[PDB]
């Protein structure tokens, strides 16, 4: 469903989530493996209409 | 990351990367003497020595033989690598295979995989340390100076010069997980070719190539990956040889005779072959290497107090946790890479991944002879691209094909390995002909048991691993690609006995003494020697075997029809129109004659029996002579093979329990681990059962279609034979051979292509009948020894719980109880979604294999431009007054017939069809229904390849012509009608040159008309879709999907075809577009045709009725009545939020008729047939919402309205009743008409008549004015 | 063959997982690369 939360994972390593990584300033979208912090982030797919 | 070092074989020695090592097996009798070697360290820890490998007493010899062996393909060259030359040339040739690997990111992990998975090392005071088994000894005058880290030693060829091989250094390791240094033996020039000549349905090569024969050379590049996923196995302590197929068996005595067969060896190529024996041998493999590694890292890991970087290796390998002085192996992750090492890492994947074509089968059912490549020379060889340097096109590994003019074919000079079947002139049948027969006690004396269970055991769940991951995303390499070489100079001995591996056995030439003619003596009649000339001698096809045994001449055939049309003609035909006549006679007759099959209809089993297998070879004539579909029926299996093996398994003990002073949550754990063990060891024996059946029972498949595969291309080559005699005797006329002899070589392509489809269909009907016997005769077997074994288990667990009840107490006691008695009671069903040869994966891909595998050309519309969606094509150039309109799918082609709306298709070698090629041609249409009576009696095209010779779609007056012309021959079939009423209509033609041309509109044939007298109606003009020759400047079509296909759809690829453009479910308005959801239509019954619906409003009731109008009806140009489609009011359809999108099949509708909602009553003042009625008069309340549906067929250009249910009225499907119900007048009333919803599927096709309605749109093409 | 599975194509690349660098797989775009006719695991993501 459009504008609807879910939590992204690769298909090929479910056991960690797609994470926003922001300890940089270039932010973006990586899977971490230290895991020494949780912190779900939550992908809604949404369009312009 | 990792680095390639460039070297060449006069480099200096520098002692770091260019040494003269001693060879790792030196303490060995055999190899006392074998000086040092110089060694070139291509990669860290990995060192190419070109040196021939003779270290192994398997390869300790390099000269022939001088005795047969059980190998067909074998080079045997002693003096090859002994000079400085050939040494550098082998030494690049591995480097640019090396690169090549490395090209790709797969490749890439892969060799920092192997240069960073070292041997566990030695322990020595705390700290790591380098043995003889990770290192290699750089040594001079008879002194060792230093001993250099190594993974990985690969040298040349062994004393067969085209094979490979991987050999560990120590027993030991291999398989108690410690891991040991590995040998690699290639030669990256000499190849072994692959015959897959009947085995991938997928086309192997370009579908224009005419290519005489699909034998294909292996890439170096995957032959060398496969052995590095054994040096992997090697150093991660992986290989065990216990799984291995006995190949000898002595009492059916028609067996290949060949070398054991290492079920490692199987899951390292991958494929088919692996399926089998996947689950089994991985699951064993991960179960054992488990507990090594635990005993591993608890007696060794945890004594390590330093640092050095051979701890880093070791912690980047085996993925350990914890801190030093603890050590705990984390079984998840470790699984999960021992899955990978084992079942994603395989020669199939990787090559698959470099784009490569692999056998589909490790063994070798059709060896060819070895070549040689110099894959040296870039022009032939590239790093980048392969032997498919892709070129002026995509090759499509076309480069591989082993007649690419750099493939040198060598002599073999191995000896011929055949036996004798000598019968009391007797038969010597080569080795490779035999049946394969894996001895049925090959996977006896396995182990098939398990300790006691304890807590914590955790069996592997190989269903709970994430799915594959071929690229190893994961699994960084940059820690492990930083650290240095050791080089230490004193190394701990580890004194360990050397791995050598299983000696081959010696073939051995014996004699079969059969009272009865074999199979092999089939296959031997239908075979003449290359000796016997084409010209001079004339081979006559036969019908007796004795006859064409005895006579070199003859030749055995079964068709007993080809024989006919091949013999009987007399020698010296006088014209080429007798040998164009003669040459497709024998297509048609061929291809005719060998796709004869037989559907027995046996629920589930529905055999497509091919009898001619039964003459063609003796098989079913001991049981049943002279029937071979009946032969099938009385045993399905015992008839078709000549070994049933009636296996048997061991005893399969029960399992136990440990016995301490345990605790609850720990006992019901152990409780929960008996059960999951018990799982899996029916699985395993599921396992293990299948195994024995691939060995022994499929394998005997393949072996029948291999000798199928033989007597149907002898019999090709025999048509052959005959055909280019007929050619040396062409007395007719002079110098006019060439075309005749291009006509040849085209219908021996034609026999090639019948000869695979009747392959096509006996393995179809071969597979499905051994998957039959596994399922059926051979589970059944285990599952008594297998409810043995679980009710011994349950009477264990049951004890087990009568103790420790209290520490368990009464509820948990209780709920353990349940579960022992529920779960060991019952049988685990086998699962077959893993099977090698599954229906599945034949019908997955079903429509790709078989329609668009074949389409080179596919002219539509996407993004708002024209072009081929197939994409083979570019120079279609279109005119400037065509125009995209709304279409089927996706805007469609509108050529205005103004004369500049001209698209032509400039040809190309895919779309020239010569006289032999069969095509088709599909296209959607939409003809507009004619507005002015000008253009009647005037044919006029609509597309045409044509020159006064060539293939051409016209438009008569309603009906659609298509036309062949040959110089002198023509073909004209006429569509009925219906073509110009505005509706989207599929044509579809197809042209088998040998039989007729077929004409379906809508997937339903309309003619078929005979083809075998039209010749060349090849023209290089391009194709041209215009509408050149009409009177009528405005007339335009509508053109969709306008498809080419290389080959003759026959009805039921036609009638998928016609399925796959309905594969969604939209609902379609009456021309055939997909229904809107703001677009406003006209809305009527196909009962009553001509009446729309309109409103009056009941005051008295206060209702307002929907009612079909007033019947009107349209005068055609010709004087033809019709019934009106615009005729009441428009309804528009709607959605509960205005989706503005496509109808589906049971979306949740609104009708809006006049602006007012359609629905039906929802209180009890209307119980009579529920009249449906609007919004206009708020007196009664509706429920709005409809539903549309689509009951019948998907493609209907109609659509039923169920109604809504509400409290007070049943669901019915919207239709109409004609009555007065009162004073007013007679009408007809649409009503819910709740019965015909409720008996739908039992009333026939006339009265569903009633609740269908059409959704007539406005739309231009189709006017009253 | 996977229906609970998306792929996030733009014209002929799709989203993929990079290679293990700084135990971050970051997500980048690739060509879509087959394997059996169809693409690899990697550029199939799940929601949940």
């Amino acid at each position: 469903k459009y504008n609807e939360n879910y939590q992204l994972y690769n298909k090929t390593s479910p056991d960690k989530e797609v994470k926003k990584v922001f300890t940089n300033d270039k932010d973006y979208i990586a899977i971490e493996y230290n895991q020494n912090t949780n912190n779900p982030t939550f992908f809604s797919l949404i369009q312009k209409e | 990351k990792l680095e390639i070092n460039k070297f060449n074989y006069n480099d200096p020695i520098d002692g770091i990367n260019v040494i003269t090592m001693r060879p790792p097996r030196h303490s060995d009798k055999i190899n006392k003497g074998k000086g040092p070697f110089k060694a070139f360290q291509v990669i860290k820890n990995i060192w190419i020595v070109p040196e021939r490998y003779n270290f192994t007493n398997n390869t300790n010899d390099l000269n022939i033989p001088s005795e047969p062996i059980m190998e067909a393909d074998a080079i045997y060259n002693p003096n090859y690598l002994n000079t400085p030359s050939e040494k550098d040339e082998f030494l690049q040739g591995v480097i640019k295979v090396l690169e090549r690997i490395k090209s790709k990111p797969e490749g890439e992990k892969l060799l920092e995989l192997i240069s960073s998975s070292i041997p566990l090392p030695l322990v020595s005071n705390g700290a790591l340390t380098l043995s003889d088994n990770e290192t290699i000894a750089y040594q001079e005058n008879n002194n060792i100076v230093s001993n250099l880290q190594a993974n990985l030693v690969i040298y040349g060829p062994g004393p067969d010069i085209a094979n490979n091989a991987t050999y560990g250094l120590y027993s030991t390791p291999i398989s108690n997980g410690e891991g040991t240094l590995s040998e690699v033996s290639f030669s990256p020039f000499y190849l072994k070719p692959f015959d897959e000549s009947y085995g991938n349905y997928r086309s192997l090569v370009n579908i224009v190539n005419k290519f005489v024969k699909r034998e294909f050379a292996p890439d170096p590049a995957s032959t060398l990956m496969h052995e590095l996923v054994h040096v992997t196995h090697n150093l991660y302590g992986i290989s065990n040889r216990n799984f291995y197929y006995n190949f000898d068996t002595g009492k059916i005595e028609t067996s290949r005779q060949q070398n054991s067969l290492i079920f490692e060896e199987l899951l390292t190529f991958g494929g088919i072959d692996s399926k089998a024996i996947s689950s089994l041998i991985i699951k064993k493999i991960i179960e054992t290497a488990k507990n090594n590694y635990t005993t591993l890292i608890s007696e060794r890991l945890n004594t390590v107090t330093v640092e050095n970087d051979l701890l880093k290796y070791i912690k980047n390998k085996i993925p350990v946790q914890g801190r030093l002085g603890n050590f705990k192996l984390d079984t998840a992750e470790f699984e999960k890479k021992l899955n990978t090492i084992l079942f994603v890492l395989n020669e199939s994947n990787l090559a698959q991944r470099f784009s490569i074509l692999v056998a589909k089968h490790f063994l070798k059912e059709r060896p060819i002879d070895p070549i040689y490549v110099n894959i040296l020379d870039d022009n032939s060889y590239s790093t980048l691209e392969g032997f498919n340097i892709s070129s002026q096109g995509s090759n499509d590994f076309q480069g591989q094909l082993l007649e690419s003019s750099y493939f040198e074919k060598i002599e073999s000079n191995a000896l011929r390995a055949f036996i004798k079947i000598c019968p009391r002139g007797c038969i010597e049948v080569e080795n490779k002909d035999l049946f394969l027969i894996s001895n049925k006690d090959s996977l006896n004396d396995i182990n098939l048991s398990e300790e006691k269970i304890k807590p914590e055991t955790t069996v592997f769940f190989k269903d709970k691993l994430p799915p594959q991951d071929i690229t190893l995303s994961n699994y960084d390499f940059t820690e492990a690609n930083s650290i240095p070489s050791i080089s230490q100079q004193n190394i701990l001995e580890r004194n360990e006995e050397l791995y050598e591996p299983i000696r081959n056995s010696l073939f051995e030439i014996k004699t079969i003494y059969v009272d009865k003619l074999t199979t092999f003596h089939f296959l031997e009649a239908q075979n003449i020697d290359e000796s016997i000339d084409s010209s001079k001698i004339r081979v006559e096809l036969t019908d007796s075997v004795d006859e064409a045994l005895s006579n070199p001449n003859k030749v055995y055939s079964p068709f007993k029809n080809m024989s006919n049309t091949i013999n009987s003609i007399e020698t010296g035909i006088t014209s080429t129109y007798i040998f164009y006549q003669w040459l497709r006679s024998i297509v048609k007759d061929f291809s005719d004659e060998t796709g004869k099959i037989d559907v027995i209809d046996k629920s589930s089993d529905t055999l497509a029996i091919v009898p001619y297998i039964g003459p063609l070879l003796n098989i079913g004539n001991d049981i049943r002579h002279g029937d071979f579909v009946g032969a099938i029926e009385l045993a399905g299996i015992t008839a078709l093979l000549e070994y049933v093996p009636e296996f048997t398994i061991p005893i399969l003990v029960g399992l136990e329990v440990i016995g301490g002073e345990l605790a609850r949550e720990q006992v019901e754990a152990i409780v929960n681990n008996a059960l999951d063990k018990r799982d899996q060891k029916w699985a395993e024996v599921y396992n293990i059962t299948k195994a024995q059946w691939w060995g022994t029972i499929h394998l005997q498949i393949n072996t029948r279609l291999a000798h199928t595969y033989k007597a149907l291309s002898r019999q090709a080559n025999a048509i052959k034979m005959n055909m280019e005699f007929q050619l040396a005797n062409y007395k007719g006329n002079i110098d006019d051979k060439a075309k005749i002899k291009n006509a040849i070589s085209e219908t021996e392509i034609l026999l090639n292509k019948s000869v695979e489809q009747a392959m096509k269909n006996t393995e179809k009907f071969m597979i499905k009948l051994s998957n039959s016997y596994l399922t059926k005769e051979m589970i059944p077997k285990v599952q008594d020894n297998l409810k043995n074994f679980d009710l011994e288990t349950k009477k264990t667990l049951d004890k087990f719980i009568k103790e420790k009840e209290d520490i368990l107490g009464t509820n948990l006691s209780s709920s353990l109880r349940r579960k022992v008695s529920i779960r060991l009671n019952k049988n685990i069903a086998f699962d077959i979604n893993d099977i090698p040869f599954s229906e599945f994966d034949d019908l997955i891909n079903q429509y790709k294999n078989e329609i668009e595998d074949y389409e080179v050309l596919n002219l539509g519309a996407e993004d708002g431009k024209i072009k081929d969606l197939s994409g083979t094509t570019s120079d279609i150039n279109i005119g400037s007054d065509i125009e995209l309109a709304d279409g089927r799918e996706n805007k469609a082609i509108k050529i205005k017939g103004s004369e500049n709306s001209t698209i032509k298709i400039a040809m190309n070698k895919y779309l020239r069809f010569s006289a032999t090629d069969n095509f088709s041609i599909s296209f959607w249409i939409k003809h507009p229904k004619p507005t002015n009576l000008l253009n009647n009696g005037i044919e006029y095209t609509l597309v045409e390849n044509f020159n006064q010779r060539g293939w051409k779609i016209s438009i008569q007056d309603s009906k659609l012509i298509w036309y062949l012309r040959d110089h002198n021959n023509s073909i004209k079939i006429v569509t009925p009608d219906y073509i110009a009423f505005n509706g989207w209509n599929l044509i579809t033609i197809t042209n088998n040159r040998s039989k007729g041309s077929i004409v379906y509109v809508n997937g339903s044939k309309i003619e078929e008309k005979d083809i075998s007298s039209i010749w060349n109606t090849e023209v290089d003009d391009p194709i041209i879709f215009r509408l050149k020759n009409n009177r009528d400047t405005q007339a335009f079509t509508l053109l969709d999907q306008f498809s080419i296909y290389r080959k003759e759809l026959n009805q039921n690829e036609v009638v998928k075809l016609y399925n796959y453009y309905f594969n969604s479910n939209y609902i379609r308005d009456i021309w055939g577009n997909p229904l809107q959801y703001n677009k406003k239509y006209y809305l009527q019954t196909q009962d009553k045709p001509g009446k729309g619906l309109i409103r009056e409003y009941w005051s008295s009731f206060g209702y307002d009725y929907v009612i079909l109008s007033d019947s009107k009806t349209i005068t055609f140009p010709n004087n033809i009545r019709y019934g009106a489609l615009y005729n009441g009011s428009k309804v528009l359809i709607k959605n509960s939020k205005k989706l503005d999108g496509l109808v589906r099949n049971k979306d949740f509708i609104q009708l809006e008729i006049d602006g007012y909602n359609m629905g039906i009553s929802a209180d009890r003042f209307n119980e009579d047939t529920n009249y449906i009625g609007t919004t206009y008069g708020t007196t009664h309340d509706l429920t709005t919402d409809f539903e549309i549906i689509q009951r019948q067929e998907k493609y209907r250009n109609y659509c039923q309205l169920k109604t809504p249910y509400n409290i007070f009225h049943k669901s019915g499907l919207m239709s109409t009743e004609t009555s007065k119900p009162t004073f007013h007048d007679y009408r007809d009333w649409v009503y819910s008409s709740a019965w015909y919803f409720q008996n739908y599927e039992n009333l026939n096709l006339r009265k569903h008549t009633k609740t269908n309605w059409y959704f007539i749109p406005k739309d231009e093409g189709w006017d009253e004015d | 063959n996977k229906p609970n599975s998306l792929i996030f194509s733009e014209n002929s690349q799709a989203l993929r997982l990079s290679n293990r660098l700084n135990d971050e797989n970051y997500i980048l775009l690739d060509l879509v690369s087959k394997l059996d006719d169809e693409p690899l695991n990697i550029f199939y993501w799940e929601f949940i």
